[PDB]
DNA sequence: GCTTGACAAAAGTGTTAAATTGTGCTATACT
């Protein structure tokens, strides 16, 4: 019927461990890693080992991995008991659990049986950190680096504390002072904290229309402009006719009317085979010719 | 219409605007709406209807005083419907 | 102006990626397949980051000295021998 | 059911009920906070996070 | 109608110093 129900029915099958069992599995795991590394190093160093012993070490690995899997499957309950507290914060319960299990896996990889501390003591750190670190990396549709998620929560903490002391929402100055940062920074920070809204929401009454329907596509073509723009190209064509054959081409290349990419004086002078200063001189005269009332009066309307 | 008032909320002037907002101004425009053909009139008895036309006061059914009538209402209330 | 470069994916699929004639041609290209592809002609100079991802062995070596591990392995082996 | 069985919440009353949700869930936060927090090292200000209260109204 | 050398601004390019960003970690016990 329900999935989260199923996961619990299976982890509940595994038998919890006592302090003594944890160390034994811990030992078997470390023996499994060293045994596996020893076999790999001996081939690198051109060394051999007793046949029977070498085959014994290989089995140490099979027993080591069973220890690793067994250790995890026992403390899965601990992951859930920690994952309950972070529900409703923008992350599905299961996702919290799985991320907790990821943290749990690392704890097993770094746990130390020689310290004599109960396993749950050191695993809670990693499992806890694994979940929190996950939320900062996944809870927001627009991701924010953990350090920024870190400061945002710190600011909200100061805000909530300052809110409780003063009896009024602390201003950017009060909030910046207590946090030892510029008021403009807290403002820039307060902009980052905002989360997006759903276009598929229904702002119209009784589902008359979703919110997305009211969004303009400002990039869409404007029919009247595409026609005026087309008439402007045609009108410039005539204006180009009044200029010199070479003089018209210089204006085209200088602004890129023909190929759509402008050209510097040198490049323009390179196609006409003259100095880059000569092109500068020619262009200036074209503009003067273009500013003449006869040639220029027609194009003012196009602003 | 005409512009009545303007409310300017700046940032230099401390004020208090949502994060990022520098200046906030609102303009209030008023309009004097003459009763125009198409508007919806109605009495207190549920009778309602639009303004189909507005005749000059000259060509309007007027009493012997020369006192023109203001509005001409057809007999909406069919029998049984009443609207007494 | 268009340069036509072909990359080869690990699974065996090939892709054509048009580039500009003037610009440099990369040696590896993120392809439609979703995998990295090496170009066929032009030499690769592929400077692999060569960052070895941290493994469980690295986390164990930094707490157990090889001697402590050797002693543990003897305990385990002396234990398996006894079981026989 | 019957017509007379209608109660009719007044403005002040249905406002109070919304406060109940704010206070009750505020106590649900203080219960969790006091266990993890060190004893005598916490005060009403540290245990009380009125966010669900103000956000409720 | 064109070019020269000056000069400048503007555009790049290589070399460095912040800053930004991602990952690892925290050992009473806690299932």
């Amino acid at each position: 019927a329900d999935s989260v129900r199923a996961y619990l029915k299976q982890i509940g099958k595994v038998a919890l461990l006592n302090a003594e069992e944890e160390v034994e599995l811990a030992k078997r795991i470390e023996a499994g890693l060293y045994a596996t590394q020893k076999l790999a190093e001996l081939a690198e160093k051109g060394e051999k080992l007793p046949v029977q012993q070498r085959r014994d070490m290989q089995w140490i690995c099979r027993d080591g991995d069973r220890a690793k899997n067994h250790l995890l499957e026992a403390n899965l309950r601990l992951v859930v008991s920690l994952a309950k507290r972070y529900t409703g914060r923008g992350m599905a319960f299961l996702d919290l659990i799985q991320e907790g299990n990821l943290g749990l896996i690392r704890a097993v990889e770094k746990f130390d049986y020689t310290k004599g501390y109960k396993f749950s003591t050191y695993a809670t750190w990693w499992i806890r950190q694994a979940i929190t670190r996950a939320m900062a990396d996944q809870a927001r549709t627009i991701r924010i680096p953990v350090h920024m998620v870190e400061v945002i929560n710190k600011l909200g903490r100061i805000q909530r504390e300052l809110l409780q002391d003063l009896g009024r929402e602390p201003t950017p100055e009060e909030l910046a002072k207590e946090m030892d940062i510029t008021p403009e920074k807290v403002l820039e920070i307060q902009q980052y904290a905002r989360e997006p809204i759903s276009l598929d929401q229904t702002i119209g009454d009784e589902g008359d229309s979703q919110l997305g329907d009211f969004i303009e596509d400002s990039e869409a073509v404007v029919a009247v402009d595409a026609v005026s723009f087309t008439l402007l190209q045609d009108q410039l064509q005539s204006v180009l006719e009044t200029l010199s054959e070479r003089e018209a081409g210089v204006v085209r290349l200088r602004f890129g009317l023909t190929d759509g990419q402008p050209r510097t004086l040198d490049e323009i002078g390179q196609v006409y085979g003259v100095t880059r200063e000569r092109i500068r001189q020619i262009e200036s005269k074209t503009m003067s010719k273009l500013r003449h009332p006869s040639r220029s009066q027609v194009l003012r309307d196009y602003l | 219409g005409k512009v009545i008032g303007i409310r300017v909320f700046s940032r230099e002037d401390d004020d208090e605007l949502p994060a990022g907002v520098n200046e906030l101004v609102r303009v209030y425009v008023a309009q004097k709406r003459k009763i125009s053909d198409g508007d919806k009139l109605a009495g207190r008895h549920g009778n309602k209807g639009v303004i189909g036309k507005i005749l000059p006061v000259e060509d309007m059914p007027f009493l012997p005083d020369g006192t023109p009538v203001d509005i001409i209402l057809n007999t909406h209330g069919v029998p049984r419907r009443m609207n007494i | 102006p268009r340069q036509v470069a072909r990359y080869r994916t690990d699974n065996g699929e090939e892709f054509d990626v048009p580039f500009a004639d003037d610009a440099e041609i990369p040696g590896t290209w993120l392809c439609r397949n979703g995998l990295e592809g090496t170009l066929i002609e032009g030499d690769v100079p592929e400077p692999k980051k060569v960052k070895p991802p941290r493994t469980h062995w690295d986390m164990l070596l930094e707490r157990r000295s090889v001697e402590e591990l050797e002693e543990l392995l003897k305990e385990r082996l002396d234990l398996i021998k006894a079981k026989r | 059911d019957h017509f007379g069985n209608r109660r009719l919440r007044t403005v002040g009353e249905l406002i109070q009920n919304q406060i109940r949700v704010g206070l009750s869930r505020m106590e649900r936060v203080v219960r969790e906070r006091m266990t993890t927090q060190d004893v005598e090292a916490i005060t009403p200000q540290t245990l009380i996070n009125i966010r669900p209260v103000v956000a409720a109204i």
